[PDB]
Protein backbone atom coordinates (compact mmCIF):
# COMPACT_ATOMS: atom_id res chain seq x y z
CA UNK A 1 0.00 0.00 0.00
CA UNK A 2 0.91 3.70 0.13
CA UNK A 3 3.76 5.16 2.25
CA UNK A 4 4.16 8.91 2.78
CA UNK A 5 7.62 9.99 1.62
CA UNK A 6 6.84 13.73 1.41
CA UNK A 7 7.06 14.80 5.06
CA UNK A 8 4.56 17.19 6.70
CA UNK A 9 2.49 18.87 5.45
CA UNK A 10 1.77 15.90 3.18
CA UNK A 11 2.14 16.89 -0.47
CA UNK A 12 -0.63 16.94 -3.06
CA UNK A 13 0.47 13.73 -4.80
CA UNK A 14 0.46 11.66 -1.59
CA UNK A 15 -2.64 13.39 -0.22
CA UNK A 16 -4.75 12.83 -3.36
CA UNK A 17 -3.59 9.22 -3.59
CA UNK A 18 -4.69 8.64 0.02
CA UNK A 19 -8.23 9.83 -0.72
CA UNK A 20 -8.43 7.77 -3.90
CA UNK A 21 -7.50 4.55 -2.12
CA UNK A 22 -10.14 5.02 0.56
CA UNK A 23 -12.86 6.05 -1.90
CA UNK A 24 -12.23 2.72 -3.66
CA UNK A 25 -12.12 0.63 -0.45
CA UNK A 26 -15.18 2.24 1.13
CA UNK A 27 -18.61 1.08 -0.19
CA UNK A 28 -19.90 4.68 -0.06
CA UNK A 29 -16.50 6.03 -1.11
CA UNK A 30 -17.30 9.16 -3.09
CA UNK A 31 -19.84 10.56 -0.67
CA UNK A 32 -17.61 9.51 2.25
CA UNK A 33 -14.58 11.37 0.88
CA UNK A 34 -16.78 14.32 -0.09
CA UNK A 35 -18.20 14.62 3.42
CA UNK A 36 -14.73 14.89 5.03
CA UNK A 37 -12.66 16.85 2.49
CA UNK A 38 -13.08 20.61 2.93
CA UNK A 39 -15.72 19.96 5.58
CA UNK A 40 -15.81 23.26 7.44
CA UNK A 41 -16.47 21.94 10.98
CA UNK A 42 -14.21 18.97 11.67
CA UNK A 43 -13.15 18.30 15.24
CA UNK A 44 -9.57 19.18 16.11
CA UNK A 45 -8.11 15.99 17.61
CA UNK A 46 -6.44 16.32 20.98
CA UNK A 47 -2.66 15.96 21.10
CA UNK A 48 -1.81 13.24 23.64
CA UNK A 49 1.10 14.07 25.89
CA UNK A 50 4.20 11.95 25.37
CA UNK A 51 4.58 9.52 28.30
CA UNK A 52 7.70 9.72 30.46
CA UNK A 53 9.12 7.39 33.12
CA UNK A 54 9.45 8.68 36.69
CA UNK A 55 10.57 6.77 39.77
CA UNK A 56 7.02 7.16 41.13
CA UNK A 57 5.75 4.72 38.47
CA UNK A 58 5.80 0.94 38.36
CA UNK A 59 7.26 -0.29 35.14
CA UNK A 60 3.92 -2.02 34.23
CA UNK A 61 2.15 1.34 34.71
CA UNK A 62 4.79 3.00 32.55
CA UNK A 63 4.47 0.40 29.81
CA UNK A 64 0.70 0.77 30.01
CA UNK A 65 1.11 4.54 29.54
CA UNK A 66 3.27 3.89 26.49
CA UNK A 67 0.71 1.47 25.05
CA UNK A 68 -2.14 3.87 25.84
CA UNK A 69 -0.30 6.67 24.01
CA UNK A 70 0.03 4.45 20.94
CA UNK A 71 -3.65 3.47 21.17
CA UNK A 72 -4.52 7.17 21.36
CA UNK A 73 -2.55 7.79 18.17
CA UNK A 74 -4.82 4.98 16.82
CA UNK A 75 -4.08 2.15 14.41
CA UNK A 76 -3.82 3.59 10.89
CA UNK A 77 -6.74 2.23 8.85
CA UNK A 78 -6.37 4.76 5.98
CA UNK A 79 -4.17 2.71 3.65
CA UNK A 80 -1.51 5.45 3.67
CA UNK A 81 1.33 4.94 6.15
CA UNK A 82 2.33 8.38 7.33
CA UNK A 83 5.91 7.75 8.51
CA UNK A 84 8.41 5.93 6.32
CA UNK A 85 10.34 3.26 8.22
CA UNK A 86 13.41 1.81 6.52
CA UNK A 87 13.89 -1.33 8.65
CA UNK A 88 17.67 -1.45 8.17
CA UNK A 89 18.35 2.25 8.80
CA UNK A 90 20.59 2.90 11.83
CA UNK A 91 18.74 3.17 15.15
CA UNK A 92 19.77 6.81 15.53
CA UNK A 93 17.99 7.61 12.28
CA UNK A 94 14.93 5.64 13.39
CA UNK A 95 14.76 7.46 16.73
CA UNK A 96 14.49 10.79 14.88
CA UNK A 97 11.48 9.36 13.04
CA UNK A 98 10.03 8.16 16.35
CA UNK A 99 10.40 11.70 17.72
CA UNK A 100 8.69 13.01 14.57
CA UNK A 101 5.77 10.67 15.28
CA UNK A 102 5.36 12.29 18.70
CA UNK A 103 5.44 15.78 17.19
CA UNK A 104 3.06 15.14 14.26
CA UNK A 105 0.82 12.81 16.31
CA UNK A 106 -0.88 10.75 13.60
CA UNK A 107 -2.17 7.15 13.40
CA UNK A 108 0.44 4.41 12.99
CA UNK A 109 0.80 0.79 11.89
CA UNK A 110 2.71 -2.13 13.40
CA UNK A 111 6.28 -1.27 12.37
CA UNK A 112 6.01 2.42 13.28
CA UNK A 113 4.70 1.28 16.66
CA UNK A 114 7.74 -0.94 17.22
CA UNK A 115 10.09 1.96 16.45
CA UNK A 116 7.99 4.22 18.69
CA UNK A 117 8.10 1.64 21.47
CA UNK A 118 11.88 1.39 21.30
CA UNK A 119 12.09 5.18 21.53
CA UNK A 120 9.77 5.48 24.52
CA UNK A 121 11.65 2.77 26.48
CA UNK A 122 15.28 3.73 25.70
CA UNK A 123 15.83 5.35 29.10
CA UNK A 124 15.15 2.27 31.20
CA UNK A 125 17.86 -0.44 31.63
CA UNK A 126 15.58 -2.96 33.35
CA UNK A 127 13.58 -3.30 30.08
CA UNK A 128 15.07 -5.32 27.25
CA UNK A 129 13.39 -4.84 23.87
CA UNK A 130 13.47 -7.19 20.88
CA UNK A 131 11.31 -7.35 17.74
CA UNK A 132 9.03 -10.34 17.21
CA UNK A 133 7.94 -10.79 13.58
CA UNK A 134 5.23 -13.04 12.16
CA UNK A 135 4.62 -14.19 8.61
CA UNK A 136 1.11 -15.61 8.47
CA UNK A 137 -1.19 -17.13 5.85
CA UNK A 138 -4.87 -16.39 5.36
CA UNK A 139 -7.06 -17.10 2.32
CA UNK A 140 -4.31 -17.44 -0.26
CA UNK A 141 -2.21 -14.51 0.94
CA UNK A 142 0.79 -13.90 3.17
CA UNK A 143 0.80 -11.26 5.90
CA UNK A 144 3.65 -9.62 7.80
CA UNK A 145 3.29 -8.27 11.31
CA UNK A 146 5.70 -7.26 14.04
CA UNK A 147 5.50 -6.36 17.74
CA UNK A 148 8.09 -5.30 20.33
CA UNK A 149 8.86 -8.10 22.75
CA UNK A 150 9.92 -6.92 26.17
CA UNK A 151 11.79 -8.72 28.95
CA UNK A 152 11.73 -7.45 32.53
CA UNK A 153 12.30 -9.11 35.94
CA UNK A 154 12.19 -12.61 34.48
CA UNK A 155 8.92 -12.03 32.59
CA UNK A 156 8.09 -11.55 28.92
CA UNK A 157 5.55 -9.21 27.37
CA UNK A 158 5.01 -7.00 24.37
CA UNK A 159 4.09 -3.58 23.04
CA UNK A 160 2.66 -2.95 19.59
CA UNK A 161 -0.21 -1.95 17.34
CA UNK A 162 -2.54 -4.09 15.24
CA UNK A 163 -6.06 -4.07 13.83
CA UNK A 164 -6.69 -6.81 16.39
CA UNK A 165 -6.59 -6.25 20.14
CA UNK A 166 -5.08 -9.74 20.68
CA UNK A 167 -2.11 -9.14 18.34
CA UNK A 168 -0.21 -6.26 19.97
CA UNK A 169 0.38 -5.59 23.69
CA UNK A 170 0.74 -8.51 26.09
CA UNK A 171 1.20 -8.02 29.84
CA UNK A 172 4.45 -8.88 31.62
CA UNK A 173 3.16 -12.22 32.91
CA UNK A 174 4.74 -14.69 30.48
CA UNK A 175 7.30 -16.85 32.27
CA UNK A 176 8.97 -17.93 29.02
CA UNK A 177 9.52 -16.56 25.55
CA UNK A 178 7.60 -19.62 24.30
CA UNK A 179 4.45 -18.83 26.29
CA UNK A 180 4.43 -15.33 24.77
CA UNK A 181 4.93 -16.59 21.20
CA UNK A 182 2.37 -19.38 21.68
CA UNK A 183 -0.15 -16.83 22.94
CA UNK A 184 0.29 -14.93 19.65
CA UNK A 185 -0.08 -18.19 17.73
CA UNK A 186 -3.28 -19.01 19.61
CA UNK A 187 -4.52 -15.44 19.04
CA UNK A 188 -3.87 -15.72 15.30
CA UNK A 189 -6.00 -18.92 15.25
CA UNK A 190 -9.04 -16.87 16.26
CA UNK A 191 -8.64 -15.03 12.93
CA UNK A 192 -8.01 -18.19 10.85
CA UNK A 193 -4.36 -17.24 10.22
CA UNK A 194 -1.70 -19.94 10.24
CA UNK A 195 1.73 -18.76 11.34
CA UNK A 196 4.31 -19.65 8.69
CA UNK A 197 7.37 -17.94 10.20
CA UNK A 198 8.25 -16.53 13.61
CA UNK A 199 11.29 -14.24 13.55
CA UNK A 200 12.93 -13.07 16.78
CA UNK A 201 15.49 -10.28 16.80
CA UNK A 202 18.25 -9.33 19.22
CA UNK A 203 17.94 -7.01 22.19
CA UNK A 204 17.77 -3.44 20.94
CA UNK A 205 20.58 -1.63 22.76
CA UNK A 206 19.68 1.33 24.92
CA UNK A 207 22.98 2.93 23.81
CA UNK A 208 23.54 1.82 20.20
CA UNK A 209 26.72 2.03 18.17
CA UNK A 210 26.81 4.89 15.70
CA UNK A 211 25.44 3.08 12.63
CA UNK A 212 23.99 0.10 14.50
CA UNK A 213 20.67 -1.18 13.07
CA UNK A 214 17.98 -3.37 14.55
CA UNK A 215 18.54 -7.10 14.12
CA UNK A 216 15.14 -8.41 13.04
CA UNK A 217 15.89 -12.06 12.23
CA UNK A 218 18.32 -13.56 14.71
CA UNK A 219 16.06 -16.62 15.05
CA UNK A 220 13.72 -17.79 12.29
CA UNK A 221 11.38 -20.73 12.89
CA UNK A 222 9.15 -22.32 10.24
CA UNK A 223 6.54 -22.91 12.88
CA UNK A 224 3.84 -24.33 10.58
CA UNK A 225 6.20 -27.27 9.86
CA UNK A 226 7.19 -27.89 13.48
CA UNK A 227 5.57 -29.64 16.41
CA UNK A 228 5.03 -27.39 19.42
CA UNK A 229 7.62 -29.16 21.62
CA UNK A 230 10.26 -28.53 18.97
CA UNK A 231 9.18 -24.89 18.73
CA UNK A 232 9.43 -24.52 22.51
CA UNK A 233 12.82 -26.25 22.53
CA UNK A 234 14.22 -23.84 19.93
CA UNK A 235 12.67 -20.77 21.55
CA UNK A 236 13.87 -21.54 25.08
CA UNK A 237 17.39 -22.32 23.84
CA UNK A 238 17.47 -19.01 21.98
CA UNK A 239 15.92 -16.98 24.81
CA UNK A 240 18.48 -18.50 27.18
CA UNK A 241 21.29 -17.40 24.85
CA UNK A 242 19.75 -13.89 24.73
CA UNK A 243 19.66 -13.64 28.53
CA UNK A 244 23.29 -14.74 28.87
CA UNK A 245 25.53 -14.96 25.84
CA UNK A 246 26.49 -12.08 23.62
CA UNK A 247 25.20 -13.42 20.28
CA UNK A 248 26.60 -12.39 16.93
CA UNK A 249 23.98 -10.71 14.69
CA UNK A 250 22.83 -12.89 11.81
CA UNK A 251 22.16 -10.16 9.23
CA UNK B 1 2.72 25.59 6.96
CA UNK B 2 1.27 24.77 10.38
CA UNK B 3 -2.33 25.52 9.40
CA UNK B 4 -2.15 23.00 6.55
CA UNK B 5 -0.68 20.38 8.90
CA UNK B 6 -3.52 20.94 11.33
CA UNK B 7 -6.15 20.77 8.60
CA UNK B 8 -4.63 17.55 7.28
CA UNK B 9 -4.49 16.08 10.79
CA UNK B 10 -8.19 16.81 11.39
CA UNK B 11 -9.15 15.12 8.10
CA UNK B 12 -6.84 12.18 8.76
CA UNK B 13 -8.57 11.48 12.08
CA UNK B 14 -12.09 11.83 10.66
CA UNK B 15 -11.05 9.46 7.88
CA UNK B 16 -9.39 7.00 10.27
CA UNK B 17 -12.54 6.87 12.40
CA UNK B 18 -14.64 6.09 9.30
CA UNK B 19 -12.23 3.42 8.07
CA UNK B 20 -12.05 1.89 11.55
CA UNK B 21 -15.84 1.56 11.71
CA UNK B 22 -15.79 0.02 8.24
CA UNK B 23 -13.21 -2.56 9.24
CA UNK B 24 -15.24 -3.46 12.35
CA UNK B 25 -18.42 -3.85 10.28
CA UNK B 26 -16.68 -6.00 7.67
CA UNK B 27 -15.14 -8.16 10.40
CA UNK B 28 -18.58 -8.79 11.91
CA UNK B 29 -20.15 -9.57 8.52
CA UNK B 30 -17.38 -12.10 7.78
CA UNK B 31 -18.05 -13.81 11.13
CA UNK B 32 -21.73 -14.05 10.19
CA UNK B 33 -20.82 -15.85 6.94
Amino acid sequence: FHVNKSGFPIDSHTWERMWLHVAKVHPRGGEMVGAIRNAAFLAKPSIPQVPNYRLSMTIPDWLQAIQNYMKTLQYNHTGTQFFEIRKMRPLSGLMETAKEMTRESLPIKCLEAVILGIYLTNGQPSIERFPISFKTYFSGNYFHHVVLGIYCNGYYGSLGMSRRAELMDKPLTFRTLSDLVFDFEDSYKKYLHTVKKVKIGLYVPHEPHSFQPIEWKQLVLNVSKMLRADIRKELEKYARDMRMKILKPAS
Amino acid sequence: QQELKQRQRAEIYALNRVMTELEQQQFDEFCKQ
